[PDB]
RNA sequence: CGGGAACCCAGGUGGAGGCCUGUAGCGAUGCUGACGUGCAAAUCGCUCGUAUGAUUUGGGUAUCGGAGCGAAAGACUCA
RNA sequence: AAUCCACCGGCCCCGAAAAUGGAUGACGCU
RNA sequence: UAGCAAAGAUCUAACGGAGACGUUGGAUACUGGAGCGGGGAAGGAUUUCGUGCCAACGGCACUCG
RNA sequence: GGAAGUCGGCAAAAUAGAUGCGUAAGUUCGCAAGAAGCAUUGGCUCUGAGGGCAA
RNA sequence: UUAAUGAGAUUCCCUCUGUCCCGAGUUACUAUCUAGCGAAACGACAGUCAAGGGAACGGACUUGAAGGGCUAAGCGGGGA
RNA sequence: GCGACGUCGCUUUUUGAUCCUUCGAUGUCGGCUCUUCCUAACCUAGCGCCGCAGAAGACGCUAAGGGUUGGAUUGUUCACCCACUGACAGGGAACGUGAGCUGGGUUUAGACCGUCGUGAGACAGGUUGGUUUUACCCUACUUAGCUGGAAAUUGCGAGAA
RNA sequence: GGUAUCGUGAGGGAAGUAUGGGGUAGUAAACUCCCAUGCCGUGCCUCUAGUUUCUGGGGUUUGUCGAACGGCAAGUGCCCCGAAGCCAUCGCACGGUGGUUCUCGGCUGAACUCUAAGCCAGAAGCCAAUCCCAAGACCAGAUGCCCAC
RNA sequence: UACGUCCCUCUCCAAACGAGAGAACAUGCAUGGGCUGGCAUGAGCGGCCUUGAGGCCUGAAAUUUCAUGCUAGGGACACA
């Protein structure tokens, strides 16, 4: 895990950078979060979340499923001291265990999500 | 049923103004008589902050790898002039002083500390102690209590003050001398005065007290904010937008019983300007003065020539002219507030607190801006003879 | 060890700028660097570096 | 009127309407805003309803106490 | 040269516990 | 003590005065022609005007009202 | 990030003028409708027409 | 049953946002201090607690525990 | 591990009584917010013990120290699912908490409906719309000062960690 | 006596806590550690972010000073950028200590076993300590300086 | 008449007001220069871009070093 700034509270619509059909990733809840009071579960760059697809194919829509954040539109300060961020939120849609599930990513997957998911980096056009 | 973890820390009550700005070690380390007599504290002045780049160690994931940007603090540390020696009895009501030998000379900044005007005064402070020291009964009544600091004493504390005429900083508006007792943590108290008696009336510079890669504890007084409300002082919560009589409050500050407000509920009052300690602040460089080494911030991988002082000084402090100390991270001061270093309490035996350090880069880019230039002789290289100097370096 | 800026070609000493990964492609570098948020806010607006008096390329056009 | 053995396709004209936006006017929905020892024995702010009308308003003039008057709330009839 | 098989009787051990701090009335007494 | 917090910010000279006050000049403003405008009805009836005055009344003050 | 706040989008934002293009469901054919929805707006020098007074 | 109309009641969606996660900074005006002015509601006396008993949830009683005095700004627990 | 049969102590966020306090007024549930407290331990923490080989559960004791979530529908408490989590334990504090907020439910005066009633009207039936004042006083707390003080302001009264 | 400085510290407060990982080790599984993260706490402003009455610099809009220059009015016109300061689990730093006992494994054996006396041992626990406050705990703590009468 | 403290002024690590940290011929204050940093090419002019990263702002609730300018010492107790 990393000291990534949190960007995607529960109820955020991330879009799908994975050629599996979906378009949105309404964040249902962050997998791994330990509850705190009145605190909205906030996803981060490497975090795996649970999602419902709000736009895309119906064969995956009305269903709770998993996703790993690819890209974060919120600037997190890398520990090397380089504050970096993206055009757009993005998340792959993933196996409940954690696996790629979907055609290799159409976006620059970030470092904080590749070395926490050895199955994403092998499908991502660039790492940044 | 439902609840949350309690707001703020009850072990910093009362949230009260510290009784002096001078940071003062409440407790000095445990006396290990297996060590050498030494000085376990030192007063520095918070210049400001900056950040540096470090070659990392301690194999982990973010470590044993490429460098890291870690924020640091620059604490200007002029040498301290020891004036006295103070010994304590170990009596059943807690330590009590058993006398205080002074030096024969006592710097004119030290004697200001026993005044509040000093310029309409007649400067009689330590007049009958300079005179009576040159006597013979003086030498008697001085070795009569040094021969006491071995019979009755257990804790031996020199009295050091700061050199401020040696601190050409003006924004430190004070010309008194900050006076601080400093524990000696050697062994065999007989040989503990021997140190004290020796370095008395001699300047003690900070590297004599501390070493480079080891950590201290920073007794200091927080930046004050006056009367802060409940949401800022304790960080409780804001009531909803809809609230009447406003929303920056604690709604319920008491049940029916007890029918008194508790000391635990949050209320508005002094925030900041409290005495804090900041255990385990790790020194990264304890570099000497520009008067002796005008290449402070150039270690091995910045072969350029520069100093700690950023472009345009530290904001609100000035230039660092003395034996600065570079800690790691935050220090509970505003600029030009005296900090007291202290050798730490913790066991400190760890691969995260006892590891040595090399600094591959330090930033002298100006605090006042954004700064894109280190070492202003790089700024001149970016630009050209623009019209400011062109109207002077071409008008002759 | 100072990665030079993207839109104004400043020198960015480590820990000052704020890098940026556009949702696009680049064989050169996928991450863009900006010293000041002025340099970036004026890049989503997407001026050109030339035609801006304080950038660096302007100081290859207005200098000759 | 243009244009084609029925009366449709369009072009203008004109300026209707308990029509619309909106100023005054007249109202008072929301903030359950601000005041609540008021500015005020009911006000203030913003929002808001209507604004050619079954409209608003002046003066005069009618109808009042077991009564009057009421598009009716037992409303109003000098707090 | 003592040692048993069953029970009667408590003082006393557990059975038994709450929520402001805490009451033989207080200290204290053994 | 609560308060004297909605609605226009007075600034200056030299003059007067027993003294923050007034007057004049200059300055910057505000009302902004559904007006802090000029006229009337209803109502009030000397509030008009001038010269004084300054006790208490003008919720501060006043040389002014 | 975007109603997860809250009894409740309360409040605030947002929308916005003009012009051009389009504009469904339903329907008492009048409407709905400013539907929705897009699109263009500056400054400048121009070039067009648009009219009263006779051989 | 219904087109239109609705400061009507209701639900969703879109947009939008400090409603919120989670708050932060700024601004007038106040509060604050001052000069001038100056009320009132209210008022037995008052006025630290715990426990006991008690018209059974005490400010006074009982037994303990705190308490030097006078103070300015707050707050809203109590003074049923 | 409890279960026949059974019983016997102690239990209040219990179902009701009682009518003792309050009728010249203890302002109504729920929330928000915040603090506290208890253990009958939900989690972590400590061994214990089994048909407890590892794994992994299994039973138990000790501990109040720390921790115990985010949502959808509901005014709700409760309930229910959703999802996270080490787990989302159970309680008190005047059913903690309106001179703190909110005003959704109770909530009257308007109105509609259902049943009832000859009718006016009734319903602890439904629906909609519907005041939320005052701290400037004492203490509590919170910070902020000042000044006296040892026969705790007095005797000279005398006690030095 | 005053005034001044340095301490003492009775007493009160009190806080750090979870989770994953690597490690040796599919080992008649964990455990000093190594590594992060999260929450809480206390700080901080180097960076990043927010904030702008530096109304800083610029741009622009209606009105307006005869017009530029320059301004001004729009209770800060609007807009872009903006240092300083403040501030964010939006940034950052830091928060791993000694005894004492009971559960308990157990020792000696009496009158064979842990306890009847003699006893080690240790998780929490409590207790101090670090930490915050500080003699109305009235400091015969130490110390600087000094009167008139 | 003592040592001293306090007020007035100034400073600002402090601050609602007190209190605090200070200074009291000092780099103290005020200007200017320089640095540092914001902005983004100034009125005017030559041939619209050129002068030109120009002009302006930069410590002020209070960035940093250099040159010149002025620069209360009076009160109140202590004190009898
Ligand atoms: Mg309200
Ligand atoms: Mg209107
Ligand atoms: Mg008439
Ligand atoms: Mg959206
Ligand atoms: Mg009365
Ligand atoms: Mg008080
Ligand atoms: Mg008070
Ligand atoms: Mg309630
Ligand atoms: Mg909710
Ligand atoms: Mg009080
Ligand atoms: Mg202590
Ligand atoms: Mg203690
Ligand atoms: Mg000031
Ligand atoms: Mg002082
Ligand atoms: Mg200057
Ligand atoms: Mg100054």
């Amino acid at each position: 895990r990393f000291r990534v700034s949190v960007a995607l509270p529960v109820g955020a619509v991330v879009n799908c950078a994975d050629n599996t059909g979906a378009k949105n990733l309404y964040v249902i809840s962050v997998k791994g979060y330990h509850g705190r009071l009145n605190r909205l579960p906030s996803a981060a760059l490497g975090d795996m979340v649970m999602c419902s697809v709000k736009k895309g194919k119906p064969e995956l829509r009305k269903k709770v499923l998993n996703a790993v954040i690819i890209r974060q539109r919120k600037s997190w300060r890398r520990k090397d001291g380089t504050v970096i961020y993206f055009e757009d939120n993005a998340g792959v849609i993933v196996n409940p265990k954690g696996e790629m599930k979907g055609s290799g990513i159409a976006g620059p997957v970030a470092k904080e999500s590749a070395d926490l998911w050895p199955k994403i980096s092998t499908h991502a056009p660039a790492i940044v | 049923k439902f609840e949350h973890p309690r707001h703020g820390h009850l072990g910093f009550l009362p949230r009260k103004r510290s009784r002096q700005i001078r940071g003062r070690a409440r407790a000095f380390p445990k006396d290990d008589a297996t060590q050498k007599p030494h000085l376990t504290s030192f007063m520095v002045f918070k210049a400001g902050m900056t950040h540096i780049v470090r070659d990392v160690d301690r194999p982990g994931s973010k470590v044993n790898k490429k460098e890291v940007v870690e924020p640091v603090t620059i604490l200007e540390a002029p040498p301290m002039v020891i004036v006295g020696i103070v010994g304590y009895r170990q009596t059943p009501v807690g330590l009590k002083t058993i006398g205080t030998v002074w030096a024969h000379h006592t710097s004119v900044e030290f004697r200001r500390r026993y005044y509040k005007n000093w310029k309409q005064s007649a400067q009689l402070a330590f007049s009958r102690q300079k005179q009576f020291a040159n006597t013979k009964e003086g030498k008697v009544a001085e070795a009569r209590t040094l021969n006491a600091f071995a019979k009755k004493a257990s804790v031996i504390r020199v009295i050091a003050h700061t050199q401020l005429r040696k601190l050409r900083n003006h924004r430190v508006g004070v010309k008194k001398a900050h006076v601080q007792e400093i524990q000696i943590n050697g062994g065999n108290v007989a040989a503990k005065i021997a140190l004290a008696k020796s370095l008395l009336e001699k300047e003690v510079r900070v590297d004599s007290v501390f070493q480079q890669s080891e950590a201290c504890d920073v007794c200091s007084v927080t930046k004050g904010h006056g009367t802060e409300g409940v949401v800022k002082r304790w960080g409780v919560a804001c009531l909803p937008r809809k609230t009447h009589r406003g929303l920056r409050k604690v709604a319920c500050i008491g049940a029916w019983h007890p029918a008194r407000v508790m000391y635990t509920v949050a209320r508005a009052g002094q925030h900041g300007y409290h005495h804090r300690t900041q255990l385990n602040k790790k020194i990264y460089q304890i570099g000497r003065s520009v008067a002796v080494e005008p290449n402070q911030a150039t270690t091995t991988y910045d072969l350029t020539a520069k100093t700690i002082t950023p472009m345009g000084g530290f904001v609100g402090y000035g230039t660092v002219r003395n034996d600065y100390v570079m800690l790691k991270g935050s220090v509970s001061g505003p600029r030009r507030r005296v900090m007291t270093l202290r050798r730490p309490m913790a066991p400190q035996t760890s691969r995260h607190l006892k590891e040595k350090i090399v600094l591959k880069f330090i930033d002298t880019s100006s605090k006042i801006g954004h700064g894109r230039f280190q070492t202003k002789k790089e700024k001149n290289q970016w630009f050209g003879p623009l019209k400011k100097d062109r109207i002077r370096r071409e008008e002759r | 060890r100072t990665i030079e800026c993207e839109f104004s070609h400043f020198a960015v000493h480590p820990g000052h700028g704020r890098r940026y990964v556009p949702f696009a492609f680049l064989s050169t570098k996928p991450v863009l660097t900006f010293s000041r948020p002025k340099c970036f806010a004026l890049y989503m607006r997407k001026k050109n570096p030339r035609f801006i008096p304080w950038t660096r390329t302007y100081r290859r056009i207005h200098r000759k």
